[PDB]
């Protein structure tokens, strides 16, 4: 890809005590047209993997194969598929993160940015990010492009060092990513109301909600907002 | 004579004879058979123990092509593997191509022009596997034969190896006393039945049955193999 044309915005991730918390909105926007609505950017690979991928959506379609492609391989003449042979957050990154820079190498880029969150077989949380330039680096939290300079200051609120994670709950995480959501859809003008959002815990099952949308706003003091500078 | 000396060489009478010790070849292997029931298909081989020294469990001979086709083969091991890499390579440019997993039809079709294309050249060995597979597509449920020659084709019950004249007899029977059909853990007790009743030709060595499955109603139309209480219960009902 020389230039990205259908675009998603900001995923938004971070690591509370027992597991991960990753969203992102489903809209496909056409420059500046907020042309697609409904567009999953969660790809749940597994039950104990999820990728959020940002930027053109023809190449996290491809992306979406790729992953698929790589399950079906796994599962062939392995009868522990199922079990301790069974696919790893860390493998999935590893590999993406492989094709992301050959990619990069030979000028033909998948225009994207990628958080792989989930929990490893030990128990331990894992929560990296990829661009298109194969750039790699984790975080306890954890946000590209817009979200990055709006979701991080708010999630490094709650979690602001690696000591801070074992008395983060998941309520109190949850509860952090959609405000950061609703800040984003307060002042991103390419995202949408609607969002999907997943939970990976190391004690119960993946968790995956979609049709989530913003709640209650506060839009009344717009009414006290007279003219520019001096009008009435 | 001469004519047996090379492969894609025609005889007098119009044979080739390379083709034909292949099949001798596969007339040495264990025994594997199909069935095909009212939604689904079943799997079914027997594992010679040579030695007490083997895992049980492991050497698993049964395969998976794509999520929904099963694949199992009588003759030299080494070649049906080969064949199943090739009919996965087949099934993956299917399914990027059209956006679809391929019919059991077409993935025979693409099997036997590979295994034809082995016949037409001497500087090539043909296979030397019968391969039984299947499985469930939109249509419903398949069962296919292929043989070393490059033809194949769609069965009822299907078995193949050293004791396959018994195992066509009880398939034969079974079809007969069954015009309805049979369900699917009803074909899993008949399969592990009819192993063992086709285990009796060779009782100088003992012997694991492994069988899978493909069904809609049970397996969601994947491929899935047998081993919890399912397993011990067929085996139950095959040494009854």
């Amino acid at each position: 890809t020389q230039q990205p044309i259908v675009t998603g915005t900001s995923v938004i991730s971070m690591k509370y005590d027992n597991g991960v918390i990753i969203a992102a909105d489903n809209l496909g926007s056409y420059g500046s047209l907020l042309r697609f609505n409904g567009v999953e950017r969660l790809i749940p690979v597994g039950d104990n993997t999820v990728v959020g991928i940002s930027g053109d959506i023809s190449d996290m379609q491809h992306i979406e194969r790729l992953l698929k492609d790589l399950v079906t391989e796994n599962a062939y003449d392995n009868p522990l598929a199922d079990a301790e042979e069974a696919l790893e957050p860390s493998y999935i990154f590893e590999y993406l993160a492989t094709v992301m820079y050959q990619r990069r190498s030979k000028m033909n880029p998948l225009w994207n940015a990628i958080i792989v969150a989930g929990v490893q077989s030990n128990g331990d949380q894992f929560l990296r990010y990829v661009n298109l330039l194969g750039v790699t680096y984790s975080s306890p939290t954890l946000a590209t492009g817009f979200g990055a300079h709006m979701a991080n200051p708010l999630l490094r609120k709650v979690v602001d060092r690696e000591s801070d994670i074992p008395k983060t709950t998941v309520q109190v995480a949850e509860e952090a990513i959609v405000n950061a959501m609703r800040v984003l859809y307060y002042r991103d003008a390419r995202s949408s109301r609607n969002f999907s959002l997943a939970i990976i815990d190391k004690n119960t099952g993946l968790t995956f909600k979609k049709n989530l949308q913003v709640e209650n706003m506060k839009w009344d003091f717009a009414k006290d907002i007279k003219g520019y500078g001096t009008q009435k | 004579t001469g004519y047996d000396l090379s492969n894609s060489v025609f005889s007098p009478d119009g044979r080739n004879f390379q083709v034909e010790y292949a099949v001798k070849a596969v007339e040495n292997g264990t025994t594997s058979i199909g069935i095909k029931c009212n939604d689904g298909v079943v799997f079914a081989v027997e594992k010679l123990i040579t030695s007490k020294l083997l895992v049980p469990q492991k050497n698993v001979k049964i395969q998976v092509v794509d999520r929904h086709i099963g694949c199992v083969y009588s003759g030299l091991i080494p070649d049906g593997r080969h064949l199943v890499n090739r009919g996965r390579e087949e099934a993956a440019s299917f399914k990027k191509l059209y956006k679809t997993p391929i019919p059991i039809p077409a993935f025979a079709d693409r099997l036997g022009q590979y295994v034809q294309a082995h016949t037409l050249y001497n500087s090539v060995r043909p296979f030397g596997v019968s391969t039984i597979f299947g499985g469930v597509d939109k249509n419903g449920a398949h069962l296919y034969m292929l043989e070393p020659s490059g033809s194949y084709w769609g069965y009822k019950g299907a078995a193949t190896g050293k004791g396959r004249q018994s195992a066509k007899a009880e398939l034969e029977k079974l079809v007969d006393h069954h015009p309805e059909g049979l369900s699917a853990r009803e074909a899993v007790k008949q399969a592990a039945k009819i192993i063992y009743l086709a285990h009796e030709d060779n009782k100088e060595k003992d012997f694991e049955l492994e069988i899978s499955w493909c069904s809609l109603s049970e397996t969601n139309g994947l491929h899935k193999f047998v081993k919890g209480d399912l397993l011990q219960e067929a085996i139950d009902f095959a040494q009854k």
